[PDB]
């Protein structure tokens, strides 16, 4: 860039240069992540192949695509680095997981600035709607105290962790949120979990979390207020797996249309400071 | 006049194939003489 | 206006805008890099603590500067997570390990893009001299078999990796380079190697790293053609190391204004990437 | 016309560029590829020359183009250097104790050099210029001198007993020797093994191009202290494996080639040299 | 690349540049080339000094003139590589060698322009009247067989060389000859021998083999219509070495000026390659 400064010309020339499918089916790279008992029921030594062999079809070169294997929503959550230019993720709801998944579609589908935060030392403020407290990893446990003015616990001794109020229980991937304004004495089991102060925005225009299973909605507003409905937010009902691998096949480009590279520069997206 | 003869034939190339072709299918025999072949490494005999 | 396009006009108002050095000061991290024994020569509980003091006169805030402890060029060369907005490297002189610092130095100094190889199932080609194979990990053994346009082998059987070419015997961070436009059935040991394919682009406007000792390479251009020679690829001639952090330190301003802002990461980007 | 310089080439910028150059030396030239025996064995091939060689026509070199010569050593490869091809690219993989073994051998290869016979047995010598220097080489070189006053008298030593003679190399097997210009020397060289030559230098090489494995370098090929010349035709490669160095060679043919070329005496241009 | 494609405007300015033997006194080298028995004759441990003595008069600098033993046509014939600027070699007439004598002499007073020769993967061919085989080595034995344009022989079988045509047995120095524009497969000795193929041209601006003995007809061309005389080809009347020696350097200029050795140079001797 080095420009942003100094506005486009908004003449409607009217040209609209056609295609666009056919630079992303040259350059780009097409990473799909499905869960263990996707590729169990697929059952084939070749499933990869054959399914890269159909890619080829949709306009996909053969070094091309890809195959991410999650074995759980939790695991799949934490160490997410999103290797390929768009990646697709198949999701099947498990009732249970239900918010496990939420903050794993909050985490995917949007665009995270994180740095660190030293639960030993200081004593810190959520900002706006937009600053969350994303931490995950082995066994997530968060306790926390509010402080008054003072530096003094509200309905907690800052001493004491046996007074804290408890809001995460051994979770694999946690978005934290506090009453905005107000400093917290944090107590994480820091040994198994890492937490990280996180400012929201962008959202990512690549993953398309894929939807199986039930009457799928979700909330990526922490608030009551608002829900977002995005077009990287897909659903397929669901039959067998080889037949929503097909469809996926079939209309990968519907799919890669609804997302649009030129936003993965980095490994992994927890942005660090 | 000369202008077809030339051109004509540039023109008629693309039959050189087929018939080319066909002697082939009838001409003698091909052989694969690839068969890969290995290269040394040199061990041996030990008793006394 | 973000899109990633470009314009600029250049009208010499010739208002040289002055320092440069106090927003870096007050804005940016530092994160020092050096091997173990440098630390372990100069024994003290405190060391960290008062190069920090000597920090701030030089112009860093107390809770400014942070010191990392690569224990080898090979482990260090590993992960990569460059902590802080500059990073400046201590590499110390090991002669057999020369190479071992050019893969390093290749991979800080510059700029890279990566996608992941699936060895297993596709037979990859390295497209211009841009495009290299970076493989690291606990130990990583690469042996190659080049394909004619038939996938079948040249001097190797696509079936028996005894065969294939090895390029690479156990080493903890390798850049590799190939015939351009070639199919090659890789066989790297996945087990504790991971090789990802990479393009070359833009360097780093960060580290600087500073050789201790010899009289001194390390060439990180895989051709024969080219030597850069860029300023974030400092020297400095071995005495102690307690020596060499005083002249760091007293040198914090040069040794940064020889990197800067890292462009990539500045907020002020999209189309080209973070 | 044959010698009679025309004192000029037009000098009239017509400006243009007769495209490519790459794709005549594709067709007309031979490149020689000279290594190491360590190289070669290292690779453990009996058909390593083959492979590269296929590996050769994508970089555009038709198959009988590329040659293999095998020096065994920097002394052997130094002692009758008999360049077989159009274009030769030498490899040299760094010796620390063979640094001036090298540098000579260098010296060589790299320059274009004028050579008579010389009878140490008949007529004491002395070198003229800042060019004309002692390159003798053999089995085992062993040269003592002994300078003359303008009366025949030995400096230091007497012509009639060796052992009173300055030692100035001993038992090489190339050897360029440099005596203060200006002065005759009584030399004695041991001619049973050795091979003692004046010559006089210049021109260089537009063909060789040194490609130096290992180390560190900078190289100081001159033998005096004041210059230090640093040319094309003076390549450097990092050392990994010897089948990544031969890739690179190939990767990069046209590039070291592009660093060489012609060679004012391998032209239609003799009448001359 | 610095030659022709321009024009050298005469104008006969008829400005005499005199001399030119006192440029080649100073800057150049005399290389005399001689058999053993003509040292053998001479029997003195001093003759190549005293003729060196003898040299400056004709004026060549004390370190200007060289001394080389051939022991005999065969051996100089193949290690030729001529070391000075100007080369004069005594060849004396032995009735048996003459051709080994031609073969050689064609070697040094041209030019000539050769390329290796596989004789074990391809059928070769020499193109004009300049093109030649130039063989050389401990013992040279070459058995040529023609082929039509087949492959195939023609009073020979490819596969056994006991039906091959042999044209030189056992030679030190041979420049073989076959019919233009036919391929043949070759059957050297290629254990003591080495053959290659040369282009001919360039005459010798420095050679002037000085023939002792006979009464001498050279014909020096592979043809039999052409008979080509040169001025590098000088002939003097042996009555005792010494005398020779005498003469060739009573008359060091005059042998000097019959060859010029501007052309010279070259680089090492004989062959060439641009292979």
């Amino acid at each position: 860039n080095y420009g942003i400064n100094l506005p486009i010309t908004g003449s409607m020339d009217t040209a609209y240069a056609n295609s666009t499918q056919e630079e992303t089916f040259l350059t780009s790279t097409l990473c799909l992540y499905y869960p263990t008992e996707a590729a169990t029921e697929i059952n084939d030594n070749s499933w990869k192949d054959t399914l890269s062999q159909l890619f080829l079809t949709k306009g996909w070169p053969t070094g091309s695509v890809y195959f991410k294997e999650y074995t759980d929503i939790a695991s799949f959550s934490v160490d997410p680095q999103l290797y390929c230019d768009y990646n697709v993720v198949l999701m099947k709801y498990d009732a249970t997981l239900q918010l496990d998944m939420s903050e794993l579609a909050d985490l995917i589908l949007n665009e995270w600035l994180c740095n660190p935060m030293d639960i030993t030392l200081y004593y810190y403020q959520q900002t706006d709607e937009a600053n969350k407290w994303i931490s995950m990893g082995s066994s997530c446990t968060i306790k926390v105290c509010p402080l008054n003015t003072q530096t003094l616990g509200i309905g907690c001794l800052t001493t004491d962790t046996a007074t804290f109020e408890e809001v995460a229980t051994a979770e694999k991937l946690v978005i934290t949120d506090v009453v905005d304004g107000v400093n917290h004495k944090l107590d994480v089991t820091t040994a198994t979990c890492t937490i990280r102060n996180c400012k929201k925005l962008g959202p990512r225009e690549n993953v398309a979390v894929i939807q199986v299973g039930g009457s799928d909605v979700l909330d990526i507003t922490a608030d009551p207020t608002t829900a977002p409905q995005t077009e990287r937010m897909m659903r397929i009902n669901w039959k067998k797996w080889w037949q929503v691998f097909y469809t996926v096949v079939d209309y990968v480009n519907q799919i890669i249309q609804a997302m649009s590279k030129r936003s993965r520069s980095l490994n992994s997206a927890a942005f660090y400071y | 006049m000369a202008s077809l003869i030339y051109r004509q034939l540039l023109t008629n190339s693309y039959t050189v194939d087929l018939s080319d072709e066909i002697q082939e299918i009838g001409s003698t025999k091909t052989q694969n003489v690839t068969i890969n072949l290995g290269p040394f490494a040199q061990t041996g005999y030990a008793p006394v």
